[PDB]
């Protein structure tokens, strides 16, 4: 495959034929991403590996696989030939599993998925209400897909895509049925992709830039690592296809150092395409030169503004600037570069794959396509989910989330982060679009879903946003550096019982000047919270105002 | 008379582009920045010693004072502070009298609260050393920093 | 290009880079904290707030297109411009009385005219830093974070020893690790704070001990730099004026100055003695190229960044330094007075002269060395009308001097002197003078008998390492360290721009027009100074030459845990890397902690932590005595501390 | 001293002189006093900026006649007030 399409074809062909008879035969795979190492899966498949080692009985094969969307329901582990799925499968119970099912294949009902919402025990995912209620485009061969292999993912047709574009089609076309497709940047602004690779690739100039933004842009949000660590292969390839799209010679991976199996996964991932050939001086002989490296992000959230990302990837501080003139022109050491989110380089080799009718059947008819969540708080089901963007917020709670822990109650929503949006039950019922809810005072955001209930505070949530956001602030402007710890401050005063109608006003009249005056989206973005909590929760700052809390937990005044 | 930092440097190529990979590499071997080591990379890559003391306190991954015996990493992300990490927080410093970002005298333990460490189905999370305690308490924060304490007292 | 501005017709521009800027050039004011100096950018005061198309945005970052609609004042903008100035006054040290930009700070004119007399905003608590160890003072509690003083020190000097650091709230402008600005590598050029639009960047005032010295019984004797009458008129907001050393002088022997002399006259001096160095340098082709050693800031950044041309920088001490020895070692005789009986008070446009004042090769010399702006309050003080005060020549024999001495105090000054020098001495057939650039120009010199060098002349520190790094073909290297010379010292008074530097070197050039001897040698006194005083060469070795050493810094700042001040002690050091940590190395830190918590009530034991002191894969490593043990354990360090 | 949140920023004489005489530290000691702030009426009174001149109790009695503002206590203490720091929308 070293020299063109026929080899890869053959090579692809063969892997494939090796993945079925793998898998038709017995087979573990253990969910090896976060979450579930949190909770002990290295553990597991180091008792799965020296279990079937002692007994020596390996024809079984052991594999790490990706998030299977069921963070929360323990370490996932499931058998191939009878796909039944497990939860909480304990390092000690491991032996119990070997024997009983791996040679036998007994179902073990005591280590079953529940289901929150008919209250049963289903043996496989496939068949859990959840998983149905969901719409998974991008997350493919969920529990069955091999995370550190580049092998497994070409026998799973993968890298089909980027030959199709190098050996058929040509940048343009590339360029032409992205902006068709109608794809989104996931990364929370909602821009057309496709617009974006044309600004690039317009731009006057030989060398170019590709450039992939890993940050999450939420302290509560862990999807784009989950995918980064599922399919590491699929933005690598959605990577090179930008590349191609746009004539660039370089692409960049900028992972936070925070999360090392992201980090690592990625490194590996484009190790083994160098290998393959898929990356180097000429790939697949075809006269298109590429390559990637990865930049580990040493932890800011400003790095997430594409001035502070290329200021940080040059070695710089990550200081953002006028945006004008845009990266797509004179980006990273004055280049044209192309900037997109993790998602969206996930979602282009899908759309290249399918046509641009069959993307567009899932979604609406401005935003086309899936977007993956991460809900977190107090629920029965948290953890990855993938829908269409035409789900509306109780869909996800309730449907695929299976709703809130017995003894709790629903009090709002946050769906962006401190950039995001806190959402009452009035918004519950508006179905997730790019343009349905950018109009009422919202926002899908990059993707990650907290909710908040009944016993959490609504001023207790402004202050820990500000206060997030006073420590994150790079410090470069007048307003975002001064405003944001002077808003905090205000807030903080809320908190302790001792704030005033004065404080109150003076928070209203500074979040507009913290929003307006701000140089970057991260001054800009500031005061959503708090502006977002007074135009639904002002009842419970004037409370404040008055020493009441209705929720009752600022511990401020009590048992006097 | 460094060796390993010129082995990192000689790797990098002198090139200020991997400045930050440099830093955390350096880390990773020193455990944190000493003003010596950074003075030295600020000589052999003719980079003046303020830009890189700029650079090293703009990142979290950075610092500057060595890392605790026990390193705490206490998560902040939504998730975890609405659970309880402010809870969380306030055990750690009265059982230990310490506030994030701060090391205690013989460098015992250190803490540094972070963002989502993609555990939020245990809020609030700590980590210490790479082990992760989910569902905790003021009571179970105690309770693990005795039990921890008295690990380590033994000695042996 | 017409635009609307406020419902207007106005005729702007052609072409213009943002709309504030084009505004500016019409003659309409738009507020802002972002222009404060030349090394000011746009960006950061978010304060230029304008209305376009319904949505607010900043006019210096806006494109001006024709047939715009802009309205430059609305309330939301009038409430926005006042929330940003006072959240700017908020966290200011709002101390303006004994603030050194005083009357000249926009932050300060801003606040009266915005009517802000409240802080609605809580004056919170930053970790400021506050240095005085160096003739330059930092005070990080009045600055603004406009940046223009990294900018000079790293675009326009060259050094790079201040740079933004931390984020968010605790933005701060420092040194590295906080370090005292006199440790650092900074040549103390005070170009930073001639840029700085506040008080966060100053100059060390010292007019408290020269008042205490006139009150005293000592002779106190002044010398005025050839800069200094070039600029002191624009304190008192008057023009240029040929004469006004004289009048200073006046000014100076009414306030109980017994003697006032000229530094031009050690400018001849010096040029005489680096005229015959250079010579006999040529004429043994050693030691070459030459570097002058009039700039302190130039000496210092050779001694941290060019050990290997300490060499070649000239043995001949500043115009400064060579009087003041002059004085004190040879007027004092002459006047039958012991040395002690002495106070030299230096007159300098430079903030790294007062650094040189205190060198260690020139202890008691200079006892105190006074800015221009010193100077300025000095005469603003007693209030007289400096324009009205009647001239009166310096005092002999050090009053006189020729047009070259007083050509020092711009670029090109010592070159030009020591060309005329050797002319006068071995004629020069003729001087080709080249441009490669804006403050670099290499001049072809060719003596009567036939040999020729290459002489640069370089202003503006930052511009030497390219010139040093590329040309080989030079043989004496003029080098100072401000733009246009000592005319942009430092000590010049505020504002100092390239304008008013030019202004001020035409001032000197006036001033230069009006001397009658025009080379060293046609100085009498000075020829009379040689031929009574430093005849023999021992004497002159000793009055006018200097040595140089290298600097290099000298940190150990490794972890503290149990410091000791001071005081016999064993210093016990425990090593915190990686490979020591991996095995006992923090549990051994523990027992020696411990140890020191139950034993050693006194300083004799300092528990202290180091990094890794390569000896690796050789077990915990601990320092006793700033002795290497290896394989270290308690009972061990122990032992070795018996 | 801070002359950003004061009326005569600007235009004071003190200003001036310590701007003038390079007074740029100050070795005496910031000695604590009982200073009074008035915000009651139209006229804001506050004696922390009060150099004890006397030009405004002049003004008061002799040029307008009311006499409300005088000198009282002594010495260091020696402050420009109403009587008993009465505010100054309550006196006459
Ligand atoms: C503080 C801040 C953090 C951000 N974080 C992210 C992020 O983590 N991921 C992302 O895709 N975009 C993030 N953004 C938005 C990007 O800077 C910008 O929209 C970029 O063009 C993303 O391209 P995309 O739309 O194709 O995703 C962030 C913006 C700000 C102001
Ligand atoms: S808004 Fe905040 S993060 Fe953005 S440039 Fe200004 S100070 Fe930096
Ligand atoms: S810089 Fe000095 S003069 Fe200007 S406002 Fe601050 S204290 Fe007052
Ligand atoms: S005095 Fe000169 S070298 Fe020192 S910090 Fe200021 S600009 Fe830099
Ligand atoms: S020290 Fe002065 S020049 Fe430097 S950033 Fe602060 S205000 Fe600006
Ligand atoms: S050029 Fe003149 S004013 Fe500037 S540092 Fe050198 S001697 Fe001082
Ligand atoms: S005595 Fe009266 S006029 Fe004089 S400063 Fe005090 S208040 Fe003002
Ligand atoms: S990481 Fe295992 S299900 Fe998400
Ligand atoms: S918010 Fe703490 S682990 Fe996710
Ligand atoms: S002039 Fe300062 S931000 Fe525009
Ligand atoms: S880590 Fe201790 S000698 Fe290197
Ligand atoms: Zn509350």
């Amino acid at each position: 495959m070293f020299k063109n399409a026929k080899e890869f074809v053959q090579y692809a062909n063969k892997l494939k034929t090796l993945r079925e008879k793998k898998l038709n035969g017995v087979s573990i795979y253990v969910c090896v991403g976060t979450g579930c190492t949190a909770k002990g899966a290295l553990k597991v498949y180091s008792a799965f590996e020296e279990e079937l080692k002692k007994r020596n009985l390996l024809k079984v094969t052991l594999n790490r696989t990706g998030c299977c969307g069921r963070c929360s329901s323990g370490p996932l582990v499931k058998i191939m030939p009878y796909r039944f799925f497990y939860s909480n499968v304990a390092p000690e119970d491991v032996p119990e599993i070997v024997d009983r099912t791996v040679l036998k294949g007994e179902p073990i009902e005591r280590l079953f998925l529940t289901d929150p919402l008919t209250g049963e025990k289903v043996p496989r995912i496939e068949d859990t209400t959840l998983f149905k209620n969901q719409d998974f485009y991008i997350m493919e061969a969920i529990g069955e897909s091999e995370c550190d292999s580049i092998e497994d993912y070409i026998a799973r047709s993968g890298y089909e895509s980027l030959v199709k574009a190098l050996t058929s089609m040509t940048p343009e076309e590339i360029i032409e049925t992205v902006k068709a497709s109608g794809l989104r940047g996931r990364g929370g602004g909602g821009f057309p992709t496709g617009l974006k690779w044309e600004f690039t690739r317009k731009a006057q100039g030989d060398i170019k830039f590709v450039v992939c933004n890993g940050d999450e842009g939420d302290p509560g949000a862990f999807m784009n690592r989950t995918l980064l660590e599922r399919d590491p292969h699929l933005v690598l390839e959605g990577m090179i296809i930008a590349g191609y799209a746009v004539g660039a010679q370089k692409g960049y991976a900028y992972i936070r150092a925070e999360y090392p199996f992201a980090v690592k996964m990625f490194k590996k991932a484009i190790e083994d395409a160098r290998k393959l050939g898929l990356l180097g001086e000429n790939i697949l002989g075809t006269g298109f030169s590429f390559d990637l490296e990865v930049k580990e992000g040493a932890g800011a959230f400003v790095c997430g503004e594409e001035t502070a990302l290329l200021a940080s990837i040059e070695g710089k501080r990550g200081m953002p600037r006028p945006k004008p003139p845009f990266p797509a022109q004179s980006g990273l050491w004055g280049k044209p570069t192309l900037i997109n989110n993790v998602e969206t380089y996930a979602n282009i080799p899908r759309i290249l794959r399918d046509g641009v009718e069959n993307y567009r059947k899932r979604g609406t008819e401005n935003s086309p396509g899936t977007k993956m969540f991460s809900v977190a708080g107090p629920l029965k089901a948290t953890g990855i989910i993938e829908v269409e963007f035409g789900t509306t917020l109780r869909d996800i709670i309730y449907n695929i989330c299976g709703g809130f822990v017995e003894g709790e109650e629903f009090k709002a929503v946050q769906i962006g982060g401190p950039s995001g949006a806190c959402l009452s039950e009035d918004f519950i019922d508006m179905p997730l679009d790019y343009d349905t809810l950018k109009k009422a005072d919202a926002m899908v955001g990059s993707g990650g879903i907290v909710v908040i209930t009944k016993k959490t505070c609504m001023v207790e949530v402004a202050r820990f946003f500000l206060d997030f956001t006073k420590r994150e602030s790079c410090g470069k402007c007048v307003p975002c550096r001064e405003g944001t710890m002077q808003a905090y401050n205000i807030l903080e005063k809320f908190t302790h019982g001792k704030a005033t109608y004065e404080d109150l006003k003076t928070l209203e009249h500074l979040s507009k000047t913290i929003k307006t005056a701000s140089l970057c989206g991260l001054g800009k973005t500031a005061p959503n919270p708090i502006l977002s909590t007074l135009k639904l929760f002002r009842e419970e700052y004037i409370a404040h105002i008055e020493g009441e809390c209705p929720s009752g937990m600022c511990t401020a005044f009590k048992k006097y | 008379h460094f060796e390993k930092v010129e082995e990192i440097l000689k790797k990098y190529g002198y090139k200020r582009e991997n400045l930050i990979k440099i830093l955390l590499e350096i880390q990773e071997i020193y455990r944190y920045l000493p003003e010596d080591v950074i003075n030295y990379v600020s000589t052999a890559m003719g980079i003046p010693p303020a830009k890189i003391y700029g650079v090293a306190t703009f990142y979290a991954q950075f610092s500057l004072k060595p890392k605790g015996k026990y390193t705490i990493m206490v998560c902040d992300g939504t998730a975890c502070h609405m659970a309880g990490s402010p809870e969380v927080l306030k055990a750690i410093e009265e059982e230990t009298g310490l506030t994030p970002g701060n090391v205690t005298e013989d460098l015992m333990f250190s803490l540094d609260q972070v963002g989502c460490l993609g555990a939020c189905a245990l809020a609030p999370v700590m980590v210490i050393n790479g082990e992760v305690y989910g569902n905790l308490t003021a009571d179970k924060v105690k309770e693990i920093l005795r039990k921890i304490k008295e690990k380590e007292r033994e000695s042996a | 290009m017409k635009i609307y501005v406020d419902g207007r017709e106005v005729i702007i521009n052609d072409n213009e880079r943002n709309l504030l800027e084009a505004l500016k050039n019409v003659g309409i004011e738009i507020p802002n904290l972002c222009y404060l100096s030349e090394a000011s950018i746009y960006g950061a005061c978010r304060m230029c707030l304008v209305e376009i198309n319904g949505q607010i945005t900043t006019s210096c970052t806006l494109k001006p297109y024709e047939g715009m609609k802009v309205k430059t004042n609305t309330p939301e903008i009038y409430e926005m411009r006042r929330n940003i100035l006072e959240l700017i006054l908020a966290t200011h040290n709002r101390d303006c009385t004994t603030c050194d930009r005083n009357g000249s700070c926009k932050l300060q004119k801003y606040a009266e005219d915005f009517g802000i007399r409240k802080i609605r905003f809580e004056a919170l608590k930053k970790e400021h830093v506050r240095d005085e160890s160096a003739p330059v003072v930092r005070d990080t509690s009045k600055c603004i974070l406009c940046g223009d003083c990294v900018r000079v020190c790293e675009e326009i000097q060259g050094v790079g020893v201040i740079e933004f650091a931390k984020r968010g709230f605790e933005s701060v402008v420092t040194t590295a690790f906080d370090t005292p600005l006199i440790e650092t590598e900074c040549v103390l050029c005070g170009q930073c704070v001639a840029y700085c639009p506040t008080g966060a960047l100053s100059i060390r005032n010292d007019i408290d001990k020269l008042i205490e010295a006139l009150e005293s019984d000592k002779i106190v004797i002044g010398m005025i730099a050839p800069a200094v009458r070039a600029a002191i008129q624009e304190e008192f907001g008057i023009d240029e004026d040929v004469a006004m050393a004289e009048k200073l002088v006046s000014f100076l022997k009414t306030i109980g100055f017994d003697k006032v002399f000229d530094v031009s006259f050690g400018a001849d001096l010096v040029a005489y003695e680096e005229a015959h160095e250079f010579y006999e340098r040529l004429k043994k082709g050693e030691r070459l190229p030459q570097f002058t050693s009039c700039c302190p800031a130039w000496v210092k950044h050779a001694e941290h960044t060019y050990p290997q041309y300490l060499q070649n920088l000239s043995s001949v001490k500043s115009p400064q330094q060579a009087l003041g020895t002059v004085i004190k070692k040879i007027y004092a005789r002459k006047l039958g007075v012991p040395e002690e009986k002495i106070f030299l008070v230096s007159f300098m446009p430079c903030t790294a002269k007062k650094f040189e004042a205190e060198r260690e090769e020139h202890e008691g010399i200079v006892d105190i060395v006074l800015t221009t702006r010193e100077l300025a309050q000095l005469i603003k003080m007693s209030r007289i009308d400096i324009n009205r005060v009647e001239p009166q020549p310096f005092d002999r024999p050090y009053g006189v001097s020729s047009q070259a001495g007083l050509g020092f105090g711009k670029a090109g000054g010592v070159f030009s002197c020591v060309l005329s020098v050797l002319n006068e001495e071995i004629g020069i057939e003729k001087v080709d003078v080249k441009s490669p650039e804006d403050g670099i120009r290499v001049a072809e010199v060719t003596l009567k008998d036939g040999t020729s060098f290459k002489g640069a002349v370089i202003y503006g520190l930052g511009k030497v390492k390219k010139f040093l790094e590329e040309r080989k073909d030079v043989e004496i290297i003029e080098v100072m360290a401000c733009n246009y010379g000592c005319v942009g010292g430092g000590g010049q008074p505020y504002p100092n721009d390239s304008r008013i530097r030019e202004h001020r070197a035409k001032v000197l050039r006036d001033t230069m027009g009006i001397k009658s001897l025009l080379t060293p040698v046609e100085n009498l006194f000075l020829m009379k100074l040689y031929e009574e005083d430093l005849k023999d060469e021992h004497t002159r070795h000793e009055i006018l030459h200097t040595t140089y050493r290298p600097r290099r810094r000298y940190p150990e700042k490794d972890v503290e845990i149990l410091p000791v001040p001071n005081g016999e002690k064993r210093t016990v050091k425990v090593c915190l890397g990686t490979s020591c940590y991996t095995k006992g190395s923090y549990e051994i830190l523990k027992k020696l902690v411990d140890y020191v918590k139950e034993n050693d009530m006194e300083g004799k034991i300092e528990v202290l932590g180091t990094f890794c002191v390569e000896n690796c894969g050789a077990s915990p490593n601990v320092i006793v005595d700033d002795k290497i043990i290896g394989g270290a354990t308690f009972e061990k360090v122990l032992e070795e501390l018996s």
